[PDB]
């Protein structure tokens, strides 16, 4: 319910921008995808994720 | 120290090479000299408001410091933002000057009506309250450039300012006593 009521938007068109979000808000953000895609991009630079 | 007409000299010389030592402070782009850009990475001066290009392929342009930098600024807390806000403002530098000009016009004004010996008082206040002035500005400065450096002169004229402010505002305290001790010697009498 709160991210359907969510000001401003919090969805994401595709997942090369959603990591790229979260990254540009110093943790002010989180992205919810596939655990597979979340630990491949942990593992790469600069280990912001 | 000693005597009053070589009191009043060394109050007015010191108090006007204070005022002097801060307008160049305030005045000058020569705060901070610290790796950066003046529009790649490059040594710069930087200042208060405008920081210009050191040894780079275009030297001596000046750019306005980026106080609320856009391109995700991530935002901060009410602190910070008060912080940046005194910072970017720079009012306790300005402040400082402010009471400087004040105590300067007071002890000048002294000699005009010399009956009313508040005046002087009202000096020593402005010398000192702008000392504590420049105290804040120095802090507020420093723990906004902490967000290999190093501090040009007129960072450091600054901080012979409010050396030179305060001393002079012991000076016009002590010429406040003594004129009173006056009034009390020539009561006995």
């Amino acid at each position: 319910t709160y991210m359907r009521s969510a000001e401003p938007s919090v969805f994401v068109r595709t997942t090369a921008e959603g990591v790229a979000r979260v990254r540009k808000s110093k943790g002010k953000y989180a992205y919810l995808l596939e655990s597979t895609m979340n630990e491949y991009i942990e593992q790469r630079k600069p280990c912001d994720t | 120290l000693f005597d009053r007409g070589v009191q009043m000299l060394l109050t007015t010389v010191g108090a006007f090479a204070a005022f002097s030592l801060m307008t160049i402070a305030v005045g000058t782009d020569y705060w901070l000299y610290s790796r950066g850009v003046c529009k790649e990475e490059v040594m710069t001066h930087s200042g208060l408001w405008r920081t210009c290009c050191l040894e780079g392929n275009f030297k001596g342009l000046c750019k306005q410091i980026d106080h609320f930098p856009e391109d995700a600024d991530y935002e901060a807390d009410t602190a910070e933002y008060f912080l940046r806000a005194v910072r970017a403002s720079s009012i306790f530098p300005i402040l400082s000057v402010i009471l400087l000009f004040m105590g300067g016009l007071c002890i000048a004004a002294s000699e005009f009506y010399k009956t009313r010996h508040n005046i002087i008082l009202s000096a020593g206040i402005f010398f000192v309250s702008a000392g504590l002035s420049n105290i804040i500005g120095i802090i507020v400065y420093i723990s906004a450039n902490a967000g290999s450096y190093s501090y040009g002169w007129s960072f450091y004229f600054g901080a012979l300012s409010f050396i030179i402010a305060e001393m002079v505002g012991v000076l016009a305290v002590h010429m406040f006593i003594d004129r009173h001790k006056q009034l009390r010697a020539t009561a006995r009498a």
